[PDB]
Parts: C-alpha cells; structure tokens; sequence
C-alpha cells in the first residue's frame, strides 16, 4: 500500500515526528526554512546532551 | 501414530504394511462382487450390476480394453479409470511398435511400477482398486488378480468385491471339474452364476442386469447383456 | 433411630460400662473380636447403636434406618415411548437386540450359550434423546425404568453414601426385569489424581461400594444396568473391564426425516396452521439434537405473537430456526 | 551393607578410590585435622544403575559399619511450608547423632538438575530443594561424619554449583569392566554357586565382553533353569554354555 | 516500585471480589470520597471493567521526565548535602537520559558514597557525573 | 445470557430489569466459590438454590462461570475433579428448577464452549442477549440524559458530539463527563465547553484502544 | 510445499482464504454504484482524518480501464493494482482480435477468471 | 510429515492482512528513522544513523 | 492441515468428501429424462430485489443440443463448463459429428480428480478438486435422450431422473412415482414446477426459477421466464383443487 | 518377570491363571492410578504393595501397564516428570535388596517394552523376558473352539475356514465375535450356531471386509 504525503516519517518514532510536522508546515517554506524545521524535529525525538 | 504411516508413502513398518494399504484392501470390498474362473481355453468373469440409486440406470462396468483383453473392476471407479486409460494406450504402443500382444503377467508388472512411482511422492498416492483381467493368448487362457499392494498372482479362480469367501470356497471345490473341460463355454459360465449367488446372502440377484464377459480360443471378447445371460441362471 | 456417631459424655464404670461407639476420625472406638451377647444394649445416653459403619456390635435398636436413603425417581412402564426418539435408528436397533429380546425371550439366550450385555455404557449428548430412547424400549417390554441422579448418591456424611447404593441394588433384585439408568458416573467419580489431594474420601467409599454390589451378586440377565458418562476417558480401571461393561453405544442425532416427525409431535400442543409442512422447516435445519427441536417450537410461538397473529405460519418456524441454531454456537 | 567390599571384586579400581576417600576421613578424622586440610565433602556415583552401581554404594558402608540410608528425592517434595526444609535438616542432624553414616540421595534431578530452563512452571519446588543442599554445604554447616552421595544417570545433567568443589570434590565414574575385571568378578560369582569339577571358567570369560556384575549373575541363573531341566542339583558346563550365549544374544 | 507483572488469575480473581464491593457502594449507600488507588502500566492481562466509571472514574497519565525536570528533582535533594561551590546542576541532569524520580535519588546517595570513600563531606560536579552514569547502567539491566 | 463486559452491558441491564419487576437481585460470584478444596463447591451451589425457592420472585445472577464453569476433557494428568463436580451440581439444580415467572436466571460468562450443552439446555435458554456499541439515536439519548445534570455552555451540542464518535460504549460517555468536569473545575469554573468534552473523549478512547490495525489499506 | 492446501473445503464447507477475504472488504473504504437508465453514478468514500495529503498523490477511487469502462474497489490497495493491469491488457487484446471496441461483460469474465484461478489451484494465494 | 513442516503464515489473518506482513512492520519500527519533508523549493531528507 | 495423500479408512480422501458436502448446500436442480424430452428446472435465486434477472448462471449451453445444471459454487462450475465446451468443439472439428452424452462427461470428470503435486501420465497440480456437481443432459443420435450426473470426484452415474440440492429428499422420492417412459413435453414442465414448489418453503415464482428443455425438434432451448409464469399461475389452481 | 507384546492376547488371564495355580495372591496395581499430581504419593503406594506382598505371601504383584511409569527421561527436564521416574526406580531398588527369595513375584506387562537397562536385566529383578507375539491361524481356531464350546452347536461349524480369514486377531476380539455370531443365529430363528453365523461376523466391519454397491451401477 502506498500513499503520497506532504510530510511523513517512517521507522521508529513515527507518531512524535508526524505530530510536530503537521503543525509547523507551510507552503511558502524554502530549503533553508525546511532544514531548520527538520533539525528541530529530529532534536525533539532524540534525547541527548548533544547530536553530532 | 496414525499420522506416521498415513499419507506418508516414504515410511515402512517392521511388518511392511502401512495404514494406506489396509484401507485400500477394504475399498475393493465396497465395490460390487465379481468372480473369476477359467479353464485353460476360456476365461470368464461374472459380475453383478446392482444400481446405487433408485433412478439410476444400468451401464457397463466390465470394459473391453482390446480384442484379446479386458478387465472388470471392484473398488474405486476413478482409480480404476486412470489405469484402464494407461493400459489402452500401452496396448496400442505394443501393437504398432513390436506387434506384441500382451500376456497378463507383463501388463501386471507394468501396473505395479506405475503405483510404485506414486508411492514415492506425497503429491501422488496409492490406489484403492483391485482388478480381474482376463485374456487369451497363445499360452492358453489366463485370469489375473491385480492388487494395489502390487501382489499379482495369475489364478484359475478368485473373487474380489464384497463377500469374496462364499465364492472362493465353491470355486476351490468345482476347480477340478472346470479345468479339464475344454472347448465348452456354457458349463463354465453357468458355474460362475452359481458362485456369485453364494457371495450374495442378503443382496439381490438380477435376471437382466447381470453381465458375464468371456474370452477364449473360440470366443473373441463378448459381454452378454440383458436377455442373453438367461440360459445360464 | 439415626445416629452416625454416638457420644455418651463420660458415663463411667470400671470392666466395662462405657460402651460407646464413636465413628469419627477423631476417636476410634472398637468393641471388636466377635460377640458381646446383650438383650438390647451397648450403653445408655439415648444412643444405643453402632453408627453408619460397624466396629462389630451386631445391631441393637435401629441406628441405620435414616429417613432418606432413597430419593431417585422410578417410573415403571414409562410415559415416553416416542418423544425425541425419531432418527435415532442405529441406537434404537442396538437397544432392541441387547435389552428387548432377552427380556422378551429369556429361554432363547440360555439355549444359545451367550449372555446379553451385563452392562451398557452410553455416551454422546446426554438426555437430548438419550434418556428418552431408554424409556421408549423399556415401556415396550413393560420393564421398570429406575432413574438415578449421580449427584445425589453426593451426600456429605459417613457412609451416608454406602447406605444409598446398597438399597438401590436391593430394590433392583426385588422389581427385576428392570433398567437402572445412571445419569453421571463422574459425579460419584471415576479415575483421578485428586485422591492424594485430601478430601475425596467420601467419594472413594461410594465408588468401591458400587463396584462390589454389581459384579458380586446382581444377576445380569434381565436386570440391566446402563451407565452414562460425560468424559469417556475418565473411567476407573475397575469400571472399564469386560464382565461389567460390554456394549458401548453412540448417541444418534435425529436425521432429516426424523426431525420433521418430532416437529409434528411437539406442535400438537401449540395452536398453529396444519396446512404447512414440517419437512420445509427441516431442510433449513442442520444436524440438531432432540433438545434443539423443542427450542424451535417454543421460539416459533414467541415469533408468532411478535408478528401479530395468533397462529404460527411457516415463516415463524423458519425464523425460529435461524435464531436458536446461530445462538447455540457449539 | 548387603555385601563386603572385596566380594564384588572385578570393580576393583572403583573399589580402591571409594575406599580411600570415604572410609579414611570417617575412621580417621584426625589425619585430615592434623594436616589442616578439610575432610572430604561429597562423592558422586554416576553411570547406569545396576552396572554394579548399587553394589559399590552398599559395599563402602559395610566396611565402615555405617548405616546406609536411602532417601527417595521426590518424598523430600512435600507441599507445605518448610516441610521441605525440615526433612533435609533432620537427615543431616541424624547423620551426626548416629555417626558414622552414609546419607545416600538417589537422583538429583527430582530435587536438583538443570530443569527446563530454571524458570517458573512448578520448577520452584525443585529450586527450593537444591537451594537447601547448596546453603548447608557452602555455609557455616559442614559435612564431616555426614557423607552425602549423589547419584545420577549421567553427570552432565547436574547444576555447575554441584560440580564445584565444596559440594562435590570426589567424582567417580563407573565404566564397563576389563576382561581381567570380568574374569575376577565371574570366579567370585560362580564360586558361591555349587558346581561340578568339569565346569570351565575359561570358556565363559572368553565369550563375555561388556559384562557388568549383573550380566554375570544372569548367566548363573539362566544355566540354573537348564539345570532343573537336566534333572540336577548343580551347575555343569552344558548348562553354562547355553546360558552364556543367550545372555550375550539379548544385548550387544 | 511494587511491580509484579499483572496476573491472569491470581489477581484477576481478587479484583472480581473488590468489584462487588464497589458496585454495592454506588447503590443504596451512595458512598463517595472513599478511595482506591490502583496503578499499573499493563492492562493486557488485567480486566477493563475496573477502569470503567463506578470504580475508577478518572484515568490520568503520568508525564515522562525531561532534562529540565531531572535538574529540579536533583536541586531539591542536594540541598541537604554539603556541596563544593561552583557546581552546576543543569549540567549533571543533561548527562542523565531516561532517568525517573527514584534514579535521581540514587545520584545523590552514590555521589555522597564516592565522597565518603575519599573521606570528603563536599562533593564536586565530577563525582555527581560518574554517579549518573552508574544509575543509567542500572535501568538497562533486565 | 448477557455477554459483554460488566458495568456497561451485563451488570446494567440485569440491575435495571429486576427493579422493573420488583424482584430480589442476587449476585453470586462464580469464581470465588473457586475454592481450593475438593467437595465444597457442591454445598455452596445447594445453598444458592435453597435461598431462591424460599425467597422468590428472584433474579439469579451468576457472575463469571469459567473457574467453576470448566468441564474439561480429562480428570487425569493435571485434571482437577472438584472443578467438574461443582459445575455438575449447579447444572442439575438449574435443570431441577423450572418456572413461568418465579425465577428468571441471568448469566454472565464470555465463553459458552466451556459450558455444558445441558446448562444451556435448549428449551430453557432461548435468548441470547449481547451488548454492542450503541446506534446514533440511542447514543443521542445517552448524551441527552447526561448533559441534563451538567451546567455547560450552549456552544455544546449533542449533534456535534455524535459525528466525531465512531460508536463507543455508554461507559466511555460517562467516563468522558467526569474527565471534562475535572478540566473545568481545574480552570475553576462550572461551564463545560464543547472543547472539554472532546478532550476527554479522545483521551479514554486512546487508553482503551491499546491494540491498533490499519483497516483502510 | 506451497502447491497444495492453501485452499480446501472444511467438512463445514467454508473455505478458509475466501472467508478471511470478505473481512478485508468490510474493514476498508466504501464504494457504491447506482444506475439511472441513461447514466451510471459511482460514488466513493476515501477516509482520512490525517490532513497532510493531497488527492493528487493519493490514488483516485475510480480508475479508468478504458474511456468508457471504469473500475471501483474496496479492500487492499496492493491486490487491486494486480487486477487492474489484467483488465487493461484484456481491453486492448479484445479490440485487436475481434475489431470491436470493448463489451464491458467480457472484461468482467477476464478479471473474475483470475480470481477463481488462484483459489482453485495452488502455487498462488 | 514434511508437508506439515510448512509454516502456512503467508495466508491471511482474520485481521485482513497476512501474519508475516503485520509482524514484519514491527521490525521496521525497531530499525532506523527516515524523515521526508517535501518543500516548495526542494525536498529535504533526514535520517538518523543507527550505530 | 490435511494431506493430498491422507485417506479415510475407505480409501477416500478428506478433501474429496468435503467438496461433496458444499454441493448439497447450493441451489436445487432437478432433471427428469423421458423419451419425449429431458426437462431441467433449477432455482436461479434472486439474492435481493435489486439483483437483475439473467445475470446469474444456472442453465448453461455446452453445445446446441447439450445443456448442464449446476449445484454448489457458481465459479467452481466455470472451470468445468469451459472444459465441457472445449471437448464438444474439438470432437466436432475432428469427426464432424456430435459428442455422445457419456463421452463428454468422462472428459470433464477425468480432470476433476487431480490435485496434489502428483502425476502418472495425468497432470495434477490443483489444491482441491471442484466444489460442484452438474447434471449434464444431452441427446445423441444413438442413445437418444439421456441424463448423466457428474460428481467432481471423478465418479459418473447414468440416470433417468436425478435431483440434487438441499431439496433433494422430497424431489427424488416424488421423481420415482412421477417417472414414466413417455409423457408429453408440456405436462412434464408443469409437473417439474409442481415438484419444485413442494420442496421450496416459500412461494415459487419466475424471478427465482428458470426452466429449460432439450428437444429433437430444435435442440437446446431455454424455456423462458414469461412463458414459465403463466404455468405457475395454472399451478396455483390445479394444486388448490386436490387439497 | 517381564511380559511384552499387545494386550488382549490373554496376558491378563495368564497372570491370574499362574496365580490360581501356584496359590498366589493377585494384587492388581494399574500404573496410571499411581501417577499423582501431588508430591511423592505414587512412591508410597509402590512401597505399600511390596510390604503387604510379604505378609500375604506367596504373591504375584501384577502391574497392568508399565509404559505410563516407564518414562524416566535422560535429560535435565526430569524435574517435571519426577513422579513417574521415582515409582519405576522404587520397585527396582526394593527388588534388588533380596535374591534368595521368590515368595513375592513381580509380573509387569508392557504394550511393548521400549527401554532396556542393566537394571532391567538382573536376577532378583526383571531377569526374565517373555514375549507375547500376535497369535497364529492354528492358534486362532483353538481360541475360537473354546468360545463355541460354551455355545450349543449343530456340528456344522468348520473352524479352519474362519481362522484363515482372521488376520492377527487376539483372544478378546474373537470372544466378541462368538457373541455376534449367536445374535445372528437368534435373528435367523436358530438357537444353535453353525459356520455361516461366524462368517457373517467376519463380514461386518473389522477393517478388511465390508459390503456395499457403491462406485458401481
């Protein structure tokens, strides 16, 4: 089964990442605005001192 | 236990019989009775045609396979059909190729191999059918008993199908009379209708849906049906 | 005079003059070694007697006459002769050969050399047609039917149990030409691992008493004993062995023709149209015990009131089948 | 013991090394105290039962004049609080009172063993029993004039705690005897049975390979069926040959 | 903290018994402000009917701890402790990952044990980091 | 027979009906008789039937007959003989009692293939009543009663609440009301918005629906 | 192996695989067709609460088999694609050999045969 | 025999999807993350490296 | 579950018996053979008021003088129906003449056994045999009108009447008394429907029955619905005037 | 002594027959009654038998079945099946204690023996191995000749025929057959049994004779 999406996550922690994505999503984002967004989401699903 | 030697064609017993052979022997009995007797110049099959429904119409269950060969069945009818199918093909290939007319023993041996290949894979199976094959070749008259167990003996007399033991005991007694009577049909046919009536004990005998089949020196393969069995009841 | 334990609270003398039977695990009083010759007496205290189990002491004053040592239901020449007995043909034929014909002609079985089955064991769905079938053969020969409830034989007192079994077999010998029908035989118990599990002592007393009485001195030519079981695999080895159980009969389910007849029998009470056919209901009905057929019949009437008519059409019978058979889920 | 320790002879190696581990600390606790080493703790018999296994256990006890005490391990399985504790302790207490004594514990896979995986299915009853054995041995309590002897069909089946020294220091194996070994055992066995001068020890020994004490005993009794048959009151070469061949045939 | 991993029949049989009482109280008595606290984190072998209103009327989820929270729990407990000045507690907390409230109590008692071993009443930040790493290993076992 | 879960299905209907008929409701817990000594289940069954005949009209509610309700296939090899005995005493009294309106029996149980086909006894137990999750209309009624008792906003509707429901039990709806009022009382106020009931509903549904399966594909 | 007993009758006469198939249908989306007598309307549900997708990257409910033949389904996505591919090969082969734009019934006969096929005979589920 | 050493699990569950397939999904949810973001001037992909 | 080589005590595989049970749960099909015609009736069955008539197959043509009625599953009979058309077409190509009723039947039933990974000069590859029995009627110049009952177990019986269904009990017993050597084609159709209405629990109508017959007058003719209704209406009068 | 081979050949009758003749006490112990789910119980039962055996002497301790308690394993999984293992072991331990004696006899029967040990080949234990192989045709005619001795006959029976037609039939099976042969004779009107009655008993099902006209028209 396949679907198309505007933001999705697969593998571990699908629920957490998807929830955040739906909220900050826009359609006037640029590459650099997305990267920033992406990098926030990844942070909030990983628990660390730092991510390298 | 059951599941060790049932469906499993690759197994053995210290005794050498599996469950699949004993069921096959029982299946022969659940067909109708058919008796065999022969001299040395003729071979006869007397077989009872008894319908298994009220509305059902009588149809031949002795099948002529060649000019000098046929069989009657007792047991499972699909199982009987495939073998008859292979044997008619086999009959042709010998006649075209080697001009060879089969003796019963030769066919038999072929028959054992066929069953044997299907008892060496789970996807094939053993059968559930005995056959009495008559034929007249140049070694005289013959009657053979074929078994799914691959035991083939050529006999003077036998019976297979239900209630074999009536007929066997009569057949072993009138043995000595019948084998020395050569060139005379009518006595051996009549004696076959008497034999089969000792197999029956509680099941009808039909005076126009008995079917007798004969082969011999002076008889090419004829099945007497309807009227023409009358003068041998 | 019921007593199943008899204190007399330190009436004291002595040789002797206490003469008190207590049968209770705590305190074992044996007055053994054969005779004490007495006119009436052990000792005093409203309670001269020798409990339910006797430590010698050959029976002064009535201690083991106790008001209910019977409570089972006897029906001589039963009401049932055909009730739920349609399509039970294989079962019914067996009962004819086993029971009916030696009762009808005792002389023929004697001359032959054979014994008709001493005991029969009946398994399969129980009382759905089973008890009925048994009552049907019995009525035909005019043979007393004795129906004993396994569960009652479970009294919580000493021997109380050995008391009941004994009198049941005594009754069988008096009224002989008769069938003792035991529904349950796992109520009074068969094989188990729970004899070491510290209670079922009362049970064990009953079981052994039963075996002894039957094989021992019950004639088994006309008197038939029929056993019924819920697990066929839980028999005790004494029970199993030939000389006590011979015939093992299957319950046979009503067949298509049979269910239609039972449908006619039960609707005679109901107030329904007689122009319909029973046959019709049966084709939609799959393999059902006598109990289920009866359940169709009470349900077609509830349907009939629901559909707002005081007769049941074919159509209520069809609905009534659909409802009970799905509901049943066995 | 039922028999002495030199009348079962042809198990002689196993006799020899049971004798110096078990008998000597019981008789002479003083030598082990004086050196300053521990008296021995536990001894293990392993191999099939009746290879002369039972003989060796009965026989070490006779010579000491110990009491041999056979304990059924399952019975050590009461389903009540501390009953299980109670029983082990009492044997140990009695072993010291009635000293010297052999406490012989048969099968250590109804109160010990390695189980299914040592989880909980009713494998805690078994775990409680083993724990008790291990705590007394390792602890302040000890074995001195209580000797404990474990018996097991095959030794690999036993917990590795039991396989440590300080539970079982001595671990004896019971193999199939030598031809020399068979020879010594047969001469003893056939001696106590009355027989004719024309009996041939030499012939039977030659026919016998892989025979335990039990197998020699069978050859005497089998011959004896033929000897009632041949109408005698004593065992003869004719009875002996037949008997020896039959016992051979039935087994490898 | 009182774990026992539910039960299918040893503490499901007992809850049935409990469940009659709670039913009887909602009836004629009509008694409330009489409380039962259950807590469990599995219910794939515990009965749902307990969680139905009548018995348990509110079902509240425990929050997961965070780095910001672990720092607070540590801040309260260390207050009794004698510390070496210049210490930074947010740093020690951040070095925690996953740690629940009991684990935070372990960090102070181990930090102190390390100090004790060296015969110090004051504990540096460094001992506290080493203590947290030990505590993380404890949660990984079984 | 009432099938489903109690407190929401089996318990409610059985309490309700007794009150309507003005009969004595007797709840016995089946399992608890599940006593661990041979012989005492059968006494206990006797006392149930004894009280009934003395004190009719009555509804006999036997809760959860699946510990004493067993009937096995054995009594050897880990087979326990008491359990089966008790099941049989229970059955024989039940079949001994028959009425037109002195006793109606309500059972609770969630497997019928642990029970004897003579404890069903076809021609006694005709009826098989089972709980489901309610319809839109009946859900409308369950909501309607519960909001009567609230003080609430008028932005809340029964209609709005129905559409986001996927069919739930009445117990979830009750639970939703208690959870919702608790967020309103926490905000210190007695008005319960459409948003409050919606937060509460989502949350319990989530805690119950621990297993999940994609059904749309 | 896998050329046998995927599919056989019970003695109750249910087929395992067919019985678990009908269950995937009840679970999935909803499709309905109502006929006029000079029109046919096909209405479809596509059900998603998650709003982070478009219709133009989520497959359509009505797929064209031909310009004048349409197909609707309910069930697994994966399986339906297999069936759709056969129906397009059968439209164009028919047009080729009989030289008639397609009859809709014949196309049903082809999709239905495949469906019969993997049930009756093993080596496919 | 060996015709009964077949796992028979690539047949349907009653749950509307094959045993092995549903179980396999779990396996995915226990391995690395991939995240896909589609933007209006790119597509951004991030994945966290397992070990 | 169950092996393709695992028999019952009687020689008969599990799987074979099990097909035969599902047959009996289908729809009722009744055929009566005389020497004036063979009449075939079936219940077509409407599964809903919105199921269209004559889109469900119960009367099929194998050839223009040869029919079959089915009972069991309808898709399972399709593999058989295909094989039966093919056999008919081929024999006519080769020999420019008609297939005999028997011959036709044998050809389908040889390939209804099969199953398993077996072979012996027969290719067997099925997972199951077919779940369907069919009553195969034809007329051939030699033997005239005949009726044959095909079991998918590779078994075949010659018949002069047979009924199958869940309505089999009433219909075979009725058929024995009703049977005669010749009787008119119009009396026969009317009489078939009479038997059908009896074993049917509901009102018999033409929106759940289709009739058919085979003639030497004009070959296989499906006796259609409009014409059949007018006979059902007569049925109501004749039947409530014996009552 | 040890007995092996299929039961119902008359093993149980021989055990009793030997007991009656020597003037020994038959003590029948069924091996699955000893197998308790409770601790140590069977072991105690095994010991109680031997002890009473010595007071009651001479005695044959007849243990019907030794296949239920024969299981003793060789693995480490013995824990679970301790109970069966202990009973088997218990009997060998006690037996071996003496050997000048034979005023208790132990007789065991096994469906077929499966293990062998030095334990199970020692004198004073189970030395003796007597095998019961399925009986012959000649043997069946004599066992049959016994059953019909009680019967009244017309002296028209022929034993030979019937005996060759049966196939590895046992003593029990043959007895039942004589009773069926008499019932048939009752049905025919006869009050005596001839050969045909027996032949007809063979015809009814025994997994090698059957009657029908199926798969044949």
């Amino acid at each position: 089964n396949y679907t198309g999406w505007k933001a999705i996550s697969v593998g571990a922690n699908t629920s957490a990442a998807q929830t955040l994505l739906q909220m900050d999503y826009k359609d006037d984002m640029k590459v650099d605005d997305a990267i920033e967004l992406a990098l926030k989401t990844l942070s909030k699903t990983t628990d660390s001192s730092a991510l390298t | 236990f059951r599941n060790n030697y049932d469906g499993d064609t690759v197994t053995f017993s210290p005794t050498g019989r599996l469950f699949q052979v004993e069921y096959a022997l029982e299946a022969i009995k659940q067909g109708s009775v058919t008796v065999g007797l022969r001299s040395n110049t003729h071979a006869v099959l007397v077989a009872l045609k008894r319908n298994a429904d009220e509305l059902s119409s009588y149809q031949k269950k002795i099948i002529k396979c060649d000019e000098h060969m046929g069989l009657s069945l007792a047991g499972l009818a699909p199982d009987a059909r495939v073998l008859s199918n292979y044997l008619r093909q086999q009959c042709n290939y010998s006649s075209l190729v080697f001009n060879r007319k089969l003796a019963v023993e030769r066919a038999g041996h072929l028959l054992c191999d066929k069953a044997q290949k299907n008892t060496q894979s789970y996807g094939g199976r053993p059968y559930g059918v005995g056959l009495l094959i008559i034929g007249y070749d140049k070694s005289g008259a013959h009657l053979l008993e074929f078994q799914p167990s691959g035991n083939v003996t050529e006999l003077y007399g036998t019976a297979i199908g239900a209630r074999s033991q009536g007929a066997k005991t009569y057949l072993e007694r009138t043995l000595d009379t019948f084998i020395k009577i050569d060139g005379n049909p009518d006595e051996l046919i009549k004696a076959g209708v008497e034999a089969i009536s000792q197999s029956l004990r509680d099941e009808s005998l039909t005076v126009d849906n008995l079917s007798i089949a004969i082969v011999g020196k002076d008889t090419p393969f004829t099945i007497y049906d309807g009227e023409a069995v009358a003068k041998y009841i | 005079h019921p007593l199943q334990v008899a204190r007399c609270t330190k009436i004291i003398k002595g040789e002797d003059a206490k003469y008190v039977i207590n049968l209770k695990q705590i305190a074992k009083f044996v007055v053994g070694l054969g005779e004490r010759v007495s006119p009436t007496d052990i000792e005093e205290g409203m309670r001269v007697g020798v409990d339910r189990s006797k430590y010698n002491i050959e029976l002064p004053l009535p201690p083991r006459i106790d008001p209910s040592v019977t409570m089972m239901t006897v029906e001589e020449k039963p009401d049932v002769t055909y009730s739920d007995v349609g399509g039970c043909k294989d079962q019914i034929e067996k009962l004819r050969e086993v029971v009916e014909l030696p009762l009808l002609s005792p002389e023929r079985f004697a001359t032959l050399g054979i014994d008709p089955p001493k005991g029969i064991l009946l398994y399969g769905p129980p009382g759905t047609g089973k008890t009925l079938c048994a009552r049907a053969v019995a009525n035909r020969t005019d043979a007393t039917f004795i129906r004993v409830i396994g569960s009652e034989l479970v009294q919580k007192y000493v021997g109380e149990g050995a008391r009941m079994v004994r009198e049941l077999f005594e009754m069988a010998r008096t009224k002989k030409a008769c069938i003792i029908f035991f529904d349950e035989i796992d109520a009074v118990g068969g094989a188990r691992f729970d004899d070491g599990a510290g209670g079922d002592n009362e049970v064990q007393r009953t079981m052994l008493e039963l075996i002894t009485q039957l094989d021992g001195f019950d004639p088994r030519g006309n008197i038939k004993v029929m056993f019924a079981t819920n697990r066929p695999n839980t028999l005790d080895p004494a029970l199993l062995r030939p000389g006590r159980i011979d015939r093992k009969v299957e319950f046979s389910l009503p067949d298509l023709e049979g269910r239609a007849n039972i449908f006619r029998i039960h609707s005679k009470s109901m107030s329904v149209e007689r122009g319909i056919r029973w046959e019709l209901i049966s084709r939609l009905c799959p393999n059902s015990t006598g109990a289920e057929l009866r359940s169709v019949c009470t349900e077609a009437g509830m349907f009939a009131i629901r559909a707002r008519r005081k007769v049941a059409t074919e159509k209520d019978f069809l609905k009534a089948v659909d409802k009970v058979i799905s509901g049943y889920k066995k | 013991g039922e028999i002495t320790f030199d009348g079962i002879g042809g198990l002689t190696e196993q006799i020899r090394e049971l004798r110096e581990v078990i008998e000597l600390p019981l008789k002479n606790p003083e030598i082990f105290q004086r050196v300053g080493i521990k008296p021995p703790k536990g001894v293990l018999l392993y191999g099939p039962p009746g290879t002369g296994k039972t003989l060796l256990a009965k026989a070490v006890a006779a010579t000491i004049g110990a009491n041999f005490i056979f304990s059924p391990a399952s019975g050590i399985v009461d389903k009540y609080i501390g009953e299980s504790a109670r029983i082990i302790r009492e044997m140990f207490a009695y072993a010291k009172e009635h000293e010297p004594c052999i406490i012989f514990m048969d099968e250590v896979d109804a109160i010990g063993g390695r189980r299914f995986s040592e989880g909980t299915s009713a494998d805690r009853e078994i775990q409680r029993t083993l724990m008790e054995l291990l705590t007394q041995m390792d602890g302040f309590d000890n074995l001195g004039q209580t000797k404990i002897i474990m018996a097991t069909n095959r030794p690999d089946t036993l917990d590795p705690a039991l396989l440590r020294p300080g539970r079982l220091d001595r671990k004896v194996e019971i193999p199939l005897p030598n031809e020399a070994g068979r020879l010594e055992i047969f001469k003893i066995h056939t001696a106590k049975v009355k027989k004719t001068g024309e009996f041939d020890f030499e012939a039977a020994v030659k026919m016998s390979d892989g025979f335990n004490g039990a197998d020699i005993r069978n050859c005497a009794t089998e011959a004896g069926f033929f000897a009632i048959r041949d109408d005698r009151d004593h065992i003869n070469p004719d009875d002996l040959m037949k008997a020896v061949r039959k016992v051979a045939e039935v087994k490898k | 903290s009182t774990r026992v991993e539910g039960s299918g029949g040893g503490d499901s049989e007992v809850q049935r018994t409990m469940l009659e009482l709670l039913n009887q109280l909602d009836g004629f008595e009509t008694s409330k402000n009489i409380k039962i606290i259950m807590a469990t984190n599995r219910l794939d072998i515990l009965d749902p009917a307990l969680l139905r209103p009548g018995r348990i009327d509110r079902k509240i989820e425990f929050p997961p701890p965070s780095v910001a929270a672990r720092a607070e729990i540590l801040r309260i407990h260390s207050r009794k402790m004698n510390l070496t000045r210049g210490i930074n507690l947010r740093k020690v907390a951040e070095k925690m990952n996953g740690c629940s409230g009991a684990d935070v109590k372990g960090v102070c008692t181990e930090a102190g044990m390390y100090a004790l071993r060296e015969r110090r009443i004051h504990v540096t930040q460094e001992d506290f980091e080493l203590a947290v790493g030990k505590v993380m290993n404890k949660n990984q076992e079984t | 027979i009432l099938y489903g879960a109690p407190g929401t299905g089996k318990t409610l209907l059985a309490k309700a009906v007794a009150n309507q008929t003005s009969a004595t409701f007797l709840r016995i817990v089946g399992s608890e008789l599940i006593q661990k000594y041979l012989g005492d289940g059968p006494r206990l069954c006797r006392q149930i039937f004894k009280v009934a005949g003395e004190n009719a009209p009555s509804i006999v509610f036997i809760d959860e007959i699946d510990a004493i309700g067993t009937k096995r296939y054995d009594s050897n090899s880990g087979g326990e003989r008491e359990i089966q005995r008790t099941m049989l005493e229970l059955l024989n009294q039940l079949d001994g009692f028959d009425d037109r309106g002195d006793v109606k029996v309500i059972m609770a149980t969630n497997k019928i293939e642990t029970l004897d086909p003579a404890l069903i006894r076809p021609g006694r137990i005709d009826r098989k009543i089972l709980f489901e999750n309610p319809d839109l209309s009946t859900k409308k009624k369950i909501l309607g009663i519960h909001t009567s008792k609230m003080n609430l906003s008028e932005d809340v509707n029964l209609e709005t609440l129905v559409t986001t429901k996927d069919d739930l039990s009445g117990a979830d709806i009750q639970a939703m009301c208690t959870e919702a009022g608790l967020l309103a009382l926490r905000e210190r106020r007695m008005q319960v918005t459409a948003e409050d009931f919606k937060q509460a509903k989502e949350r319990v549904m989530k805690n119950k629906v621990e297993e999940n399966l994609e059904g749309l594909y | 192996g896998y050329d046998r007993a995927l599919s056989i009758f019970s003695p109750d006469g249910h087929i395992f695989q067919v019985e678990y198939a009908l269950e995937a249908v009840k679970r999935g989306t909803c499709a309905v067709g109502v006929k006029g007598k000079n029109c046919v309307v096909l209405g479809c549900e596509r059900r998603s609460t998650l709003k982070l997708q478009d219709t133009r990257i989520t497959p359509s409910k009505v797929s064209k088999i031909d310009s004048h033949v349409v197909l609707s389904f309910s069930g697994l996505n994966a399986d339906s694609r297999i069936l759709i591919e056969k129906a397009r090969v059968e439209a164009q082969s028919h047009r080729l050999t009989l030289e008639d734009p397609v009859t809709v019934e014949y196309l049903t006969r082809y999709v239905a045969g495949v469906q019969q096929r993997y049930t009756q005979s093993g080596g496919v589920r | 025999g060996s015709r009964r050493y077949d796992s028979r699990t690539t047949i349907f569950s009653p749950e509307g999807r094959l045993y092995q397939v549903e179980y396999a999904l779990e396996s995915i949810s226990h391995a690395g993350t991939a995240i896909g973001i589609m933007a209006s001037d790119g597509i951004v992909l991030a994945a966290e490296r397992k070990v | 579950d169950r092996g393709v080589s695992t028999f019952s005590p009687e020689g008969r595989l599990f799987q074979v018996e099990y097909s035969l049970e599902a047959i009996k749960l289908g729809s009722t099909a009744i055929g009566i053979a005389t020497k004036e015609g063979v009449v075939l009736g079936v219940e077509k069955r409407a599964t809903s008021p919105l199921l269209e008539s004559d889109s469900i197959e119960k009367i099929v043509e194998i050839d223009r003088h040869i029919g079959c009625a089915m009972s069991g599953l309808t898709a399972d009979a399709r593999s058989m129906i295909e094989h039966a058309r093919t056999a008919a077409v081929t024999h006519n190509l080769y020999y420019d003449e008609d297939i005999n009723v028997e011959s036709l039947t044998q050809s389908v039933c040889d390939l209804a056994l099969r199953f398993g990974e077996g072979a012996s000069g027969e290719e067997r590859l099925m997972s199951r045999p077919f779940g369907v029995a069919l009553l195969i009627a034809g007329h051939d110049a030699d033997d005239g009108y005949q009726l044959f009952h095909a079991e998918p177990s590779g078994t075949f019986y010659r018949y002069n009447a047979k009924a199958i269904g869940s309505g089999s009990e009433g219909a075979q017993a009725e058929l024995l008394n009703e049977w005669h050597s010749s009787l008119t084609l119009k009396e026969a159709e009317l009489l078939v429907l009479k038997i059908l209405k009896q074993v049917m629990e509901e009102k018999l109508d033409e929106n759940n029955a289709q009739l058919s017959c085979i003639t030497k007058q004009d070959g296989f003719k499906i006796y259609d619905n409009e014409k059949t209704a007018e006979l059902i209406k007569e049925l109501k009068e004749k039947e409530a005037a014996e009552s | 002594a040890l007995m092996y081979g299929p039961p119902g050949t008359g093993k149980t009758l021989l055990a009793r027959a030997c007991a009656a003749q020597t003037n020994a006490t038959f003590l029948k112990l069924a091996a699955p009654q000893l197998v308790q789910m409770y601790i140590g119980e069977g072991a105690k039962l095994v010991r109680d038998a031997f002890a009473l055996a010595k007071e009651k002497a001479p005695t044959i301790i007849f243990i019907d079945e030794l296949d239920a308690i024969g299981t003793k394993r060789f693995d480490s999984e013995k824990s679970g099946d301790r109970e069966v293992q202990r009973t088997m072991l218990e009997l060998l331990n006690q037996l071996d204690g003496f050997s000048s004696d034979d005023r208790v006899k132990v007789l065991a029967a096994t469906n077929r023996v499966d293990v062998l040990d030095p334990a199970l080949l020692r004198s004073g234990r189970l030395d003796r191995k007597i095998e019961f192989p399925l009986p012959s045709e000649d043997s069946r005619a004599q066992i049959l000749q016994i059953h019909s001795r009680k019967m009244t006959t017309d002296d028209d029976i022929n034993w030979q025929e019937l005996a060759r037609s049966t196939d590895e039939f046992n003593g029990a099976q043959l007895k039942a057959v004589t009773v069926e042969a008499g019932m048939i004779a009752l049905r025919n009107g006869q009050s005596s049994v001839k050969h045909e009655d027996f032949v007809e008993g063979i015809s009814e099902v025994q997994a090698r004779k059957s009657k029908s006209v199926s798969f044949y028209a």
